[PDB]
């Protein structure tokens, strides 16, 4: 379950920590918030390495690029560059990503799709919990929000994924992206999901395993 | 002395193939000039037909390569438009690829070099072209940049090329030095070209008709050329005053 | 002089002395002739012989049913532009059902010669073709030199000596022009051209090579017993 | 057009020379010396610093000597640059060896395509060759201890006792009369140390203008250890020798 | 005609108190025909460990290509490979063949020498990196080893009771999987001392 | 191309392979000898898709001969299996792979051991004291690990043999027309005339 | 739905707002009129992505045009949309409207459907899946119609199909195409929908 | 010095005198003009009759360029050839993607970046011919003359080969005693006298004149070979004039 | 048409010697003074700003330049040779580096990388060596602070401190008189003040001057929060108005 929601001097987006292969939960806390530029930030949903790695490229040629122009990167190069990757690669390359930045020109929300289609929106959610954050956003979202509204309507529009999407769960991960001020990435802004005491500890006595043999490994030169 | 007819050093450290395109530069024995208003970048050039069959709307040495993009040219006009038609392909590309208008400066970097390769690859001659790039830069505000065959470029207040440039330079210079700023504070782009034409004038001593100048003005969102009708209008102005 | 050592190299009076060289190579070449009427056009060749116990060098290549040349300079040169026309007369054949003009045939040799004269490591041709042929448009003999320079003719002649059978063919012009309907007529005109440019030997029987295209004539070589007649 | 600024790199004179190759020797004779001892347990490499000026970041500097892997290095006489391309070339062609066969590649593999590269260089492409000299110091476990010279030409020899780049000729006279078969490698250490000290255009042979390194087997049971020398252990083993 | 699954064989690493634990199965069979009860699926580079399941042909390219890749490394930084920077590597070289991927579940474990952090990180197929606390689950028995450590782990172990802890992880999650098991091998990883043991387990 | 069999004793290598070709209903030969000399010391056996077989163990065969001539020494039979094992790995993502298992055999004359390697077409490669490709191992591998020893002599290894070729003649479908069985041990690579 | 259509004074196109995957409207306010050069537009119909990389291309291609040759013709941007959606036909799913405003020609409007041919028509409607309408009430369309006469027929022209077409929905956006400029227009459903 | 050697290499002045060494061969061949009109350009030149074996009418100089583009030049006819094809492929690729046909100005830089690219290297030879070419647009009429540097420029009227400077003169006298313009009739007759005025420079071998035109009245906008009639009455008009 | 020069254009002498690399260097030479001091907690590189013009706007062209957020670059000799080598340093930070191993490469592998590419114009057909002498400073976690020279060979040294270009002979002398192994940064950049003030013939002040230096982290240069193992760029480029107080106790 991944957002992005505008606000009057900037741009908020916000993501579950749930991975998954087929029914089983491979990570219960990694991190779906990717930094392209220090002020533009992508949330991405689909195959993971598709996202990390489409979003590393793009990040790592735009760091090139501000470093050539002498100017701090734009939101629309990030978006131009994203979505022309994944058309060449016609949806093989299974990255879905909600693009959101402060830049010279101002604050900026996009969506891409894997095929390379993009959306503009003041409100996106994409993933398999996008129709439980989506039913929120159209619930709450109003025009003129502020930072903390923002901030209120983006963490409840994940956890509405979190607790109704069986493929989202565990924190909830924020970036707040304000024009003139420094991007502040929330890492586990929200973690309602603690795991209460085990009723036992499975300690074994020392012993417990039979050894056939022992040797110490040289690891030195 | 083969270390004269391609790009590799002399002993003393000199690559004579670039020195010489910088004296091709003057062949057409044009002058150019460049100032900045508040709003605007002005860059006025002389326009010389010495042939009388010559159609005289198609003999010009200023170039729209964007639509916010001027290009003045100082050289042969074979040269000059083979750095145009790059310029136009290069700016076209920028806007597909990163999503935004090419700024003035980095098309000017990119020109600098493709130049600079010219100066080290054998195979290639330097063009004999100084390019100056005008345009008013969404972030930067109004911009000069100038582009020459060693593959070098800068920004500039205001600048000057061709044959009379050092007179029409320090011309500029004083002027600044007197008015203390970096630009012409002018509030309308007719004054920042009547300032332009004024004070090239006083540098080369020479009056001008509508037909001996052309002129090429970058406001936000847009540079254009001005008619012989414009200039005309421009030139009543000057007289009156 | 300094301005020789390639095709690629202009002189100071605006002249490439590598094809001015291969033009020289075809002067050296033995004497071939050129003539047409309104219903025929016929080439003659003097054929080369190394010595006494050699065979004599063949001047003329067929093209197509309707299409030949004669050679004078480099014979291998002149392989590899007949080839290029066979291929170019096919292509015509086989993609538009279509005979190729003589005046394209002309262009296309024009053009091949000329990329060979403004690229640094390849070298100019060094052969003189005369092309002959019936089209559309009647009767044509054209005139190709290395240069790219290709020419339509009434007549000519290319070689050794060439100077004498292009006078006569200049003075014969109202003559032979209307030689309508009479092949061994036009070719007694064309042997009797060739014979202004000898010079102590005179035409035998293994000497002498004739060729002739026509209205209902396909493009044929006489060679050997079969030009007796005319001697 | 272009055919009149080729050099032709890679041509005979009339005596049946290569000029480019007899052209890089001659620049790789005014090199630092090189010197590489062999004896019957392990090898030393000695190599003198060009000129050495006195704010030269002596401690965290590798102008001379390179390792190729665990078992084998190189003493460089010439162009640093040249030489780097051919030493990350070296250090790739045994990892692909290792990668191919899970051994170690054995010495004189690695140098005879080193040399090969070389020799490339010298009969095509039309590029100036490399200006480089080699002392190949290494063990396997066919032949053991292995010195090898390579030059330009991309010729390759093997040796007791060898000297490249600056003074060669003097060089080996001094080796040729000190070194004998049964020397231990304390001995070698000693004999390189003197012959540089002799050979040096330099007034006195000190710590900050020398890299010095053996291949010894003096860690535990049937075991190689490369050994290159920090420039506190160079001042200790000049003071011990007595040249300091 | 599923690769993750032909040969078969486990892994599993888990972090403790200044110490980390690498452990695998050493079976190594053709679907139901075991042929190899020595195929260890650990390796180490230095004092980065690696432990690869999956199709053993690959499990074998992989272990080679991360020799090659971490003896070039040495070689030119002049220091050991550390495990932060060899999982970034791991993840580089798996994606390269993203449309051709090297059917495998690597696992990276060690302590970083400067910092002295316990470190260990799992992979999938086309190298996405997953980074855990905890424990780190590879192979033909995942969802067995899953359900182990999540019950077995608690936080900040001693390298001794580490040991018994993922020995029963193992040793209980290849009891319940077909294509795992025929001995076991413990890495018992300190900040400088690497202790190596091999359990005795079922031979069926 | 079935049954590919090798036994790692004391002092030696013992290779067995089966004689039989059959190309549809027919068995077209029953003296095929499904094996190449790598080196004087090192034995491939090979079984799998038809051609493939005899091209790669050809392939193989003039690469390890091509070294021994260049370096003037026999490469060591961990060399030959690694050489081999890469060879294969190559294969498989191939336009068309090889299809072709294998077991090398070599007696390595620097540790004075004998070594006996299986590589699959994957190139999945496993040193054993005893191994088979295909359905041989099936029957073999309960055999073996029931009577085989590590300090069996090449006589007790030829007995150890006879018992897994009795056992396949009695269980398997095909007639595999009896195997040709050969010896790698410090003398080189022998052949037993009578099997 | 998207329609081009010409008036007296110029050209209007008219568009739908509804996005689709499946049954789930993925985006409810698209904007699916798109400038390729300051007076020359086109409605996208088909895929999302195949349509924005097309369009992205074609302003590409007018925009170096300009730089060369000046302002180009809406035939000369109708042929670049061909070229692309003809030559790529396999690859591609992309139903195309071209409508643009010359000075001289005036209003003039191109369809691109999804064989790839060009045609030029008074008004085009293109609904559903790409689907082009032949006439669609030919006698409610007139040539030289008035502006507030030609909004009022896309509008209800629109409105009609969003009706009975559950792929189409949400807001009307139209762009008005004249020598006066380039006007944006939206209808909200509350008044589109009373029709 | 050996400056000159090598095409692409400037001189100390500057200069690169392989291409003021194209321009020699291009003032050594026969005269070529072009005249502007109206609604159209005019295009006339110079063949000389070197033997009466020459067939009259057909050994064609002028070449047309798609349908609307008129092309002649003078000096090495092989090198014209070459351009022209060139200029075929330029203004095919155009209107394959574009649809409508080559803009002359657009056609003009397609010849220009072309003939400039061969002074670039020291792999290839400048070109030795100028090129006097034109034709109707959708902006009307447009004249323009291409020089071996990649020179070019719009022209009212044009000249080149060897008779220039007297064509340049009778061209320069037109635009003065025509300034509201001149009829593409009229440009026709005035290129025949301008061709036999210009042959005073060439006169020892005689000529035959070769005149085509694109005029949006007389041809509609069509590039069209003058032939027949009217033909021989711009020949009988420059014939009444020398004399 | 085509690159027919796939020959190289530097070839050994008689005497050994490499000509385009003697000349090359005599361009460098030639070139505006550049200098660099390594202190025991960073490292600063300066040098003048020789201005082609009082016109010309001295800011927009950048002498000392950003390679990665720990490593910075200054050079002598031909300006647009080190635009592109940094250009080309940049890009190989990441290609042959970072987009490998997730870090920014230390400073002695993208000198390495840097060198390479000087020494392929040395050797490759068809192109001269690049005129300029490179000073490259730089910190990484494993070596600390560095500082390099690179020469047009491709040749590499590391310096304590050093000088290239115009009066580089009389720059190094007065370097070995000031330096010693306790300088703290802030002793290094005066050190360096006072060393280019020889070399300078003009007007010398913050407009005339460009000096950065690689010192401690800057969080506030990093552009976002919420990462504690990202602490921002060493790399700072100190401004016109921080140079002009260092001058008034000088
Ligand atoms: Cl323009
Ligand atoms: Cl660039
Ligand atoms: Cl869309
Ligand atoms: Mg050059
Ligand atoms: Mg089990």
């Amino acid at each position: 379950t991944i957002v992005g929601v505008k606000f009057n001097n900037g741009v908020v987006i916000a993501a579950d920590t749930r991975s998954t292969q087929g029914p089983i939960v491979a990570d219960k806390n990694c991190a779906k918030l990717h930094r392209i530029s220090p002020k533009i930030w992508c949330a991405g949903a689909g195959t993971a390495a598709d996202t990390e790695a489409v979003t590393q490229l793009i990040g790592s040629n735009i760091e090139l690029h501000s470093l050539y122009t002498s100017r701090e990167p734009r939101v629309v190069s990030a978006l131009q560059m994203l979505k022309q990757h994944l058309f060449k690669y016609q949806g093989h390359i299974g990255a879905y990503l909600i693009v959101a930045g402060v830049d010279p020109t101002g604050s900026h929300l996009f969506s891409i799709h894997a095929h390379g289609s993009t959306d503009v929106g003041y409100y996106l959610s994409l993933g398999s919990g996008s129709l439980a954050a989506m039913a929120v956003l159209e619930s709450h979202w109003k025009q003129d929000l502020t930072k903390e509204e923002a901030i209120k309507l983006a963490s409840d529009a994940i956890q509405a994924g979190i607790w109704n999407d069986l493929g989202s769960g565990s924190n909830v991960d924020v970036c707040v992206m304000e024009i003139g001020k420094d991007a502040e990435y929330l890492r586990n802004y929200l973690t309602p999901n603690v795991r209460e005491e085990k009723q036992k500890s499975y300690k074994f006595p020392r012993g417990t395993t039979a050894v056939l043999k022992e040797s110490i490994v040289n690891i030195c030169d | 002395g083969y270390d004269r007819h391609i790009t590799i050093f002399s002993p003393e450290g000199r690559l004579y193939q670039v020195e010489y395109a910088f004296k091709a530069t003057n062949q057409t024995n044009i002058n150019s000039l460049a100032v900045r208003g508040k709003d605007c970048t002005v860059v006025i050039s002389q326009k010389k037909v010495p042939d009388k069959l010559l159609d005289p709307t198609t003999v010009s040495y200023i170039f729209c390569i964007s639509r916010t993009i001027g290009m003045v040219v100082n050289g042969p006009i074979p040269d000059a438009r083979n750095a145009a038609l790059r310029a136009k392909a290069e700016a076209a590309e920028f806007r597909y690829k990163y999503g935004y208008d090419m700024p003035c400066d980095v098309l000017a970097k990119r020109m600098a070099n493709l130049s600079q390769i010219y100066t080290q690859r054998a195979y290639m001659r330097p063009l004999g072209v100084i390019l100056t790039f005008v345009s008013v830069d969404e972030e930067l505000g109004p911009s000069i940049y100038k582009t020459d065959p060693a593959g070098y470029y800068v920004g500039y207040k205001a600048t000057a090329t061709g044959p009379k440039q050092q007179e029409i330079t320090t011309n500029l210079e004083n002027h600044f030095k007197k008015s203390k700023i970096d630009h012409i504070n002018e509030e309308s782009w007719e004054k920042v070209v009547e300032f332009a034409i004024t004070h090239m004038i006083d540098a080369l001593g020479t009056e001008f008709s509508k037909n001996d100048l052309e002129v090429g003005v970058a406001t936000k969102d847009k540079f254009f050329t001005l008619s012989a009708e414009n200039i005309e209008e421009r030139l009543v102005a000057i007289a009156e005053q | 002089n300094n301005y020789d050592g390639d095709t690629v190299t202009f002189s100071p009076t605006g002249r490439l002395f590598q094809v001015e060289y291969a033009l020289e190579a075809i002067k050296q070449g033995s004497v071939t002739v050129g003539l047409r009427s309104n219903t025929h056009a016929v080439l003659v060749a003097l054929k080369r012989n190394a010595d006494e116990l050699s065979s004599y060098q063949k001047k003329i290549i067929k093209c197509d049913e309707h299409m030949g040349l004669s050679l004078a300079g480099l014979a291998p040169d002149a392989r590899v532009l007949s080839n290029y026309l066979r291929q170019q007369c096919n292509y015509s054949s086989l993609v538009f059902n279509r005979k190729l003009a003589v005046e394209r045939a002309g262009h296309l040799l024009c053009d091949k010669a000329q990329k060979n004269t403004q690229s640094y490591g390849g070298r100019p041709y060094g052969v003189g073709l005369l092309i002959i042929g019936y089209d559309k448009s009647g009767a044509h003999l054209l005139e190709f030199q290395p240069s790219g320079n290709v020419t339509e003719l009434y007549g000519t002649a290319i070689g050794a000596r060439s100077q004498g059978a292009k006078t006569y063919l200049e003075r014969t012009l109202d003559t032979f022009i209307k030689i309508d309907g009479n092949p061994d007529e036009l070719i007694k005109a064309g042997v009797e051209a060739i014979s202004q440019s000898l010079r102590d030997e005179s035409l035998t029987v293994d000497n002498l090579s004739i060729a002739i295209v026509g209205k209902d004539t396909p493009f044929t070589i006489y060679d050997g017993e079969a030009v007796a007649k005319y001697i | 057009g272009s055919r009149r600024y080729d050099s032709r790199t890679t041509i005979f004179s009339p005596e049946g020379r290569l000029y480019q190759v007899e052209y890089a020797l001659e620049s790789i004779s005014h090199a630092g010396t090189a010197i590489g001892i062999m004896a019957s347990d392990g090898i030393v490499l000695a190599a003198e610093r060009k000129v050495t000026s006195t704010l030269l970041e002596q401690d965290t500097s590798t102008e001379k000597l390179y390792k190729l892997n665990d078992k084998i290095a190189v003493a460089v006489a010439g162009l640093t640059a040249d030489a780097e391309i051919l030493i990350n070339t070296a250090r790739i062609h045994a990892q692909n060896y290792l990668k191919t066969y899970n051994e170690d590649i054995p010495v004189e593999i690695l140098v005879r395509r080193l040399s090969d590269i070389k020799q490339g260089y010298t009969q095509h492409g039309g590029l100036r060759p490399f200006g480089v000299s080699f002392i190949y110091a290494g063990y396997d476990d066919r032949y053991g201890y292995q010195l090898y010279t390579s030059n330009p030409s991309g010729n390759y020899t093997g040796w007791k006792a060898i000297s490249v780049g600056a003074n060669t000729s003097a060089a080996q006279t001094l080796l040729q009369m000190d070194y004998k078969d049964d020397m231990k490698v304390d001995d070698a250490i000693e004999l390189a140390l003197k012959t540089l000290s002799k050979t040096t255009d330099s007034s006195a042979l000190t710590y900050d203008r020398l890299e010095f390194a053996t291949i010894r087997k003096g860690a535990n049971d049937g075991e190689v250890y490369q050994k290159i020398f920090k420039p506190q252990e160079i001042k200790d083993i000049l003071v011990k020798t007595g040249i300091t | 005609s599923d690769p993750s699954s032909i040969n078969g064989g486990i892994v599993v690493a888990m972090t403790g108190k200044d110490c980390v634990a690498i452990a695998c199965d050493l079976r190594l069979g053709s679907q139901s025909l075991g042929v190899s009860n020595k195929f260890e699926k650990i390796f180490h580079y230095g004092h980065v460990f690696l432990g690869i399941t999956g199709l053993a042909t690959d499990v074998t390219t992989l272990n080679e290509m991360f020799r090659y890749k971490t003896n070039l490394y040495k070689l030119k930084e002049e220091r050991a490979i550390e495990p932060e920077t060899f999982t970034q590597l791991v993840s580089s070289s798996l994606y390269e063949r993203r449309f051709g991927p090297y059917f495998v579940g690597p696992v990276v474990a060690g302590i970083n020498s400067k910092s002295g952090k316990p470190f260990i990180a799992g992979f999938d197929l086309i190298g996405c990196i997953d980074e855990a606390k905890d424990f780190i689950v590879s192979g033909t028995a995942s969802d067995q080893l899953f359900g182990m450590c999540e019950s077995l782990y608690e936080p900040n172990l001693e390298p001794e009771d580490l040991f018994e802890t993922i020995s029963q992880a193992l040793l209980n999650a290849a009891d319940r999987d077909a294509l795992s098991g025929w001995g076991a091998v413990v890495y018992i990883i300190k900040k400088d001392e690497v202790v190596k043991r091999y359990l005795k387990m079922r031979q069926d | 191309m079935d049954i590919i069999l090798g036994i790692r004793v004391q002092d030696s290598v013992i290779l067995a392979s089966s004689k039989a070709v059959t190309r549809g209903i027919s068995v077209l030969k029953d003296s095929d000898d499904k094996t190449r000399q790598l080196s004087p010391h090192t034995l491939m056996s090979f079984a799998g898709e038809a051609g493939d077989t005899v091209q790669f163990a050809e392939y193989i065969q003039a690469n390890i001969q091509l070294y021994s001539i260049r370096e003037d020494y026999e490469l060591s039979p961990q060399a030959v299996s690694s050489f081999v094992r890469q060879e294969l790995a190559k294969s498989i993502r191939s336009r068309r792979p090889y299809q072709v298992n294998v077991l090398i055999g070599g007696y390595d004359k620097k540790k004075n051991k004998p070594e006996l390697y299986q590589i699959d077409y994957l190139g999945t490669k496993v040193e054993l004291p005893y191994g088979a490709h295909g359905y041989s191992g099936f029957y073999t591998f309960s055999l073996l690990d029931h009577h085989y020893r590590p300090d069996m002599t090449t006589e007790e290894g030829l007995d150890l043999l006879k018992l897994c070729v009795q056992e396949l003649e009695k269980r398997m479908p095909m007639d595999f027309k009896g195997v040709i069985v050969k010896i790698v041990d410090k003398d080189g690579i022998r052949q037993v005339d009578d099997f | 739905s998207i329609m081009a259509v010409t008036f007296k004074d110029g050209v209007i196109l008219g568009a739908d707002s509804r996005t689709t995957t499946g049954a789930y409207i993925a985006n409810r306010v698209t904007d699916k009129l798109t400038r390729v050069h300051d007076k020359i537009w086109c409605c996208r119909s088909g895929s999302a992505a195949d349509t924005q990389a097309i369009a992205d291309i074609v302003q590409y291609h007018l925009e170096l045009y300009t730089s060369q040759y000046g302002t180009p013709s809406t035939e000369t941007a109708a042929s670049v949309f061909k070229e692309l959606c003809y030559e790529n036909k396999d690859n591609l799913t992309a139903g195309i409207i071209v409508a643009g405003y010359d000075d001289k020609n005036k209003g003039e409007v191109y369809t691109i459907p999804l064989g790839g041919s060009v045609h030029k028509l008074p008004y085009a409607i293109a609904v559903s899946g790409s689907t082009f309408i032949y006439g669609y009430c030919d006698k409610n369309f007139r040539e030289n119609m008035s502006k507030e006469e030609t909004v009022d027929f896309i509008k209800h022209s629109l409105s009609q199909a969003i009706k009975w077409d559950g792929s189409s929905g949400g807001v009307i956006r139209m762009v008005v195409l004249t020598a006066a400029g380039v006007e944006r227009l939206i209808f909200y459903p509350d008044e589109y929908e009373q029709l | 010095t050996g400056y000159d050697l090598s095409n692409s290499v400037f001189s100390p002045d500057g200069r690169n005198f392989q291409v003021e060494y194209a321009v020699k061969a291009v003032e050594n061949g026969t005269t070529s003009i072009g005249i502007k009109c109206n609604d159209g350009v005019v295009f006339a030149v110079e063949k000389l009759i070197t033997s009466k074996l020459l067939v009259p009418q057909k050994n064609v100089k002028i070449q047309v360029v798609d349908r609307h583009i008129g092309c002649v030049y003078s000096g090495l006819i092989p090198d014209g050839r070459h351009l022209v094809n060139r200029g075929r492929e330029e203004a095919a690729s155009f209107k394959k993607l574009y649809k409508t046909p080559i803009p002359i100005p657009a056609f003009a830089d397609r010849l220009g970046q072309y003939v400039q690219a061969h002074t670039l290297y020291n792999s290839v030879r400048p070109f030795g011919v100028s090129t006097i070419f034109g034709g109707v647009d959708k902006n009307g009429a447009h004249l323009y003359m291409l020089e071996p540097s990649g020179s070019y420029w719009g022209y009212k009227g044009a000249a080149t080969g060897k008779g220039r400077q007297s064509a340049k003169a009778e061209l320069e006298k037109l635009v003065d005693h025509h300034p509201e313009g001149l009829s593409a009739r009229e440009a026709v007759k005035q290129a025949a006298k301008i061709i036999y005025l210009a042959h005073e420079d060439n006169k020892e071998k005689d000529f035959e004149l070769e005149i085509s035109w694109c005029s949006l009245s007389e041809t509609n906008g069509l590039h069209k070979f003058v032939k027949g009639d009217l033909l021989q009455e711009a020949i009988d008009f420059a014939q009444k004039e020398i004399n | 048409m085509t690159d027919r020069y796939s020959f190289s254009l530097t070839t050994f002498s008689p005497s050994g010697k490499l000509g385009q690399i003697d000349y090359a260097l005599t361009a460098v030479k030639q070139g505006v003074t550049s200098l660099g001091i390594k202190a025991t907690n960073g490292v600063v590189i300066a040098t003048e700003k020789k201005s082609s013009s009082p016109l010309a706007m001295s800011e927009t062209l950048s002498k000392v330049s950003l390679l990665t957020p720990d490593i910075g670059a200054v050079y002598s000799g031909m300006g647009p040779d080190y635009r592109v080598l940094v250009d080309k340093s940049r890009k190989v930070a990441h290609t042959s580096y970072k987009r490998i191993y997730g870090e920014y490469p230390p400073t002695k592998l993208l000198v390495s990388e840097v060198a390479k590419i000087m020494q392929e114009a040395t050797q490759s057909g068809g192109v001269r060596p690049f005129g300029v002498s490179l000073l490259i400073a730089g910190h990484d976690e494993f070596n600390g602070f560095s500082l390099y020279q690179v020469d047009p060979s491709g040749s590499y040294f590391p310096w304590k401190a050093t000088a290239i270009g115009k009066g580089s002979v009389a720059a190094k002398t007065f370097l070995e008189k000031r330096w010693n192994d306790e300088l703290e940064l802030e002793d290094a950049i005066h050190i360096a003040l006072l060393t280019l003030k020889e070399s300078v013939e003009g007007e010398f002040n913050g407009d005339t001057i460009e000096l950065a230096i690689i010192g401690d982290e800057n969080p506030d240069l990093l552009g976002y929060t919420g990462i504690p193992t990202d602490k921002g760029p060493r790399f700072r480029k100190l401004t016109s108005q921080e140079i002009n107080d260092r001058l008034e106790a000088l």
